[PDB]
Formats: structure tokens, sequence, C-alpha cells
């Protein structure tokens, strides 16, 4: 944080820049910060951290899958971009994690070529929900089980 | 003509801290129905280059 | 005094701790029936 | 009906300040170069 | 400055307009086969406008053209999108006036 | 551990669906989320005081 903000302001996440006055140096010399109420939503923070955790690797299985269908079936697909999966998987996810995404993703542009990068990175929260995630899409897998041949 | 997203310049922490834009007097400004004509001129000289 | 757009996507993380996936079954769902075909050997 | 305008996340998506044409564009553009020399005309011999 | 901003790429429909407007060198594929990645969308002429503000001490300035700056270049990959595949019939200008 | 203990703890099946050791790398993997990450530290851990 300190080297990328002395050599170049460009290739990291800038620090966020706070605006003061002048009087108010000398104000802060005088009043010490005493936490007498903690927050009342830190033993939830590790349920919380876990649910949010578990639905952004069901994403990244449903992406895995979705972008092997062009290659698979290109009679249906001729016009299918890879916008088009990113646009099926939101309108399933939940709005919450898609409202978290979202603090910084409408701060900071990200195309296609950033997104598909973060599916393939290898790492997966294992809950509930993924371990079935990843069985429904392997059970699938011969979409005659799913009843549409050609 | 679409106008960029609010939540660019100006990122909200907490209830009475937030960041503050350099170019704050002038977002704020709506524009008059002579700018806004020009701002049209503007448009209708990018389209056609020479 | 945290920002309410903040305080709504936490009070949905709770629910979505609760949303059950699975159910507790005595007997499992059915998945072979047998149509009759007007004989007494052949189904 | 077009792929280009899929707005995915919410980076472009921002608000409608004014509609433009191409009929509207059409006659604004004749408004504008003969209300110059109809300018440049009458403040000068 | 360093862009070629004027390319020759197909015969037309129309045997006098053989060119194709590319504002800042970008292509109107970028909308939807991206290139590149979301940091690294850039050019030369834009570029070397935020290493000196930043030069002069005009750093809050620049953390502001430097965050619109994939939003300017959304805006310019649809005004080629508009010039060389809408705004192309008989009135459009023949290329040897516009090299002149 | 309230739950962990009664007279009938020895004759159960706990169905547990989330694992508590959270991989901090899934949540550091979203593209370009540094300043969501922040907003969602401030709202969650800070506290309050004179």
């Amino acid at each position: 944080l300190l080297p990328d903000l002395i050599a170049g302001a460009h290739q990291n996440a800038d620090p966020v820049v706070l605006d003061v006055s002048w009087i108010s140096l000398w104000f802060a010399f005088n009043r010490s910060f005493e936490p007498t109420h903690r927050n009342e939503m830190l033993e939830v923070a590790p349920l919380i951290e876990s649910v949010y955790a578990s639905e952004l690797s069901v994403m990244k299985v449903d992406m895995r899958h979705l972008s092997l269908m062009q290659r698979r079936f290109p009679d249906v697909l001729i016009q299918a971009r890879p916008s088009h999966f990113w646009k099926a998987v939101l309108n399933d996810s939940p709005e919450a994690v898609k409202a978290v995404m979202n603090l910084s993703h409408s701060h900071n542009f990200i195309n296609i070529r950033d997104m598909m990068r973060w599916v393939m990175l290898p790492s997966l929260q294992p809950s509930l929900k993924l371990a079935l995630e990843e069985e429904a899409w392997a059970a699938a897998n011969d979409f005659e089980d799913l009843m549409l041949t050609d | 003509y679409i106008a960029p997203n609010p939540r660019i310049s100006s990122i909200t922490l907490t209830q009475r801290i937030t960041t503050t834009g350099p170019f704050a007097i002038l977002t704020g400004s709506t524009p008059t129905a002579q700018q806004l004509n020009d701002v049209r001129k503007i448009y209708l000289a990018l389209m056609f280059p020479g | 005094f945290t920002v309410p757009d903040v305080q709504k996507i936490l009070d949905d993380i709770k629910a979505l701790a609760a949303e059950q996936v699975y159910k507790i079954v005595k007997v499992p769902s059915i998945s072979f029936r047998h149509i009759v075909m007007q004989s007494r050997d052949r189904v | 009906q077009r792929p280009e305008r899929i707005k995915t996340t919410p980076y472009l998506e921002g608000d409608v300040l004014s509609s433009d044409s191409g009929p509207l564009l059409s006659v604004f553009a004749l408004q504008e170069i003969m209300q110059k020399v109809r300018q440049v005309q009458a403040d000068y011999m | 400055w360093a862009t070629i901003d004027v390319e020759y790429r197909e015969p037309a429909p129309y045997v006098h307009a053989q060119r194709y407007i590319r504002y800042c060198g970008i292509d109107s594929r970028e909308l939807i086969n991206p290139t590149t990645y979301g940091i690294g969308m850039t050019y030369h002429c834009y570029n070397e406008m935020l290493r000196m503000l930043v030069a002069a001490g005009k750093d809050s300035e620049a953390a502001y053209f430097r965050s619109m700056l994939p939003f300017h270049m959304v805006r310019f990959a649809r005004i080629n999108q508009i010039i060389n595949e809408d705004l192309h019939s008989v009135f459009s200008l023949p290329d040897d006036m516009f090299n002149a | 551990q309230e739950v962990l203990t009664d007279f009938r703890r020895q004759d159960t099946i706990w169905v547990l669906a989330l694992q508590l050791p959270v991989n901090p790398q899934v949540v550091w993997d979203v593209p370009r989320s540094s300043i969501a990450n922040l907003i969602m530290n401030i709202a969650t851990c800070l506290p309050t005081g004179e």
C-alpha cells in the first residue's frame, strides 16, 4: 500500500482520501476515543461471512458449466455472447449477494475478461448447497437426461 | 443522453462520513435551455468528423 | 450509525442462513409406476 | 435485440437526461446555420 | 496522438466511403468481445493527461479523470458504432474529399 | 454450547449446513472488490463510543 502510493497511482486500488480542517488537528489531540457500546453485529459476523462466501461459490460452479454450452451446441447458440449466461446467473442469485458486489461494481468498471478470470480461480467454500450443486451439474451432463435431443 | 453513475465520484462509509468530489460545484449544475442546445452541437460534431 | 443501504443487505444474509434446503421424510418419493395393459402376465 | 446493450453491473446504468432524434437534429442543424448569417448581417453594414 | 483513427477494412456497399472512423483507436467489438481488463482500458492521448496532473500537484483532480475513463471509452465505442454503421448512405462524404 | 449438552445428546444427529472456517481467499477473489470489503467491514465491526 505504501510502495504503490509512492511509485504510481494506477496498478492497485487507491486508498480512500478524506478531508479534514486545520483546527480539527487540535481538537483531535484533546479527544480520546472510548468505545462504550461494541457493535451488535459482532457475534453474527462469522455466520454472515459464511453465507456470503458460500453463495459466491455456487455462482462460480454455475459459471463453469454454463460457459461450455456454445462449444457443445453451436446450432442453438450462433449469437450467444459471454454476457448472456452472465445475465442468466444473476437473475437467479439471491438479491443480497448481488447487492454486496455492487458496492464497488457501481464504482469500478469490470468487463467480461475480469469475471471469467474470477470464475477459473481455484477457491471454493464447501457448504451444504454447494456440495449438491456440484453433483447436480455432473448428473445433468448428458442432456438426454434433461429430456431434449436433436 | 445517459448520465454517468452517481456513485463514481463519492463513496459513503458511514452516515456522517462521505468522500467529497473535486468538481462538486459543477456536477450539481443544471444546464439552461441555451447551453443544452450547445451540447447537441458537440455530439453533432462528433458523428461527422470533418 | 451505519447507512441504511448496508443495513438492509445485512438483514437478508441473516434470512438466507435460515433458508432450509432439504426435507426430512419417512418414505422416499415414488420412482416407478406400472400401467396395466389388459393382460394377466405383462405390464 | 442487440447484445451490446446488456448492462451487467451498474456502472453504465445512469439516468436519462434528454432525448434526441433524427428529424429533430435535421431541423435543428438548419436552424443553427441560418441563425448565424441572420445574426452577422444585422450587427454590421 | 499516437492512434490510427482512420482505417480501411472491407469494400463498402457504397463505393465512395471506404473508411471506418475509430475515435481513440477503439473498435466496436470491445463492447462485446473485450481485449483487456477493467483497469487497463487506456490510450496514449488520455494517459499523458493523467501523469501531468499528478506532476503538477492536482492529484485529486487526476483521480476523478481516472475513474471516468471506462465511461469515456464506452462512449467512443458507440460513436464509432453510429458513424460507420448507421450514417452510411450516399450523402456521406467521399474519401477523396475526406483526405483534403 | 448450550445446544450440545442435554440428557439426550447421545443419540442425536447434527445436520449443520455451514462450515465455519471461512476461506478468506473466496471473498478476496471478487474483482476490484477492495472498497466493497471495507464498507462491509465498517458496518459489521466498528464500535460506537464517546
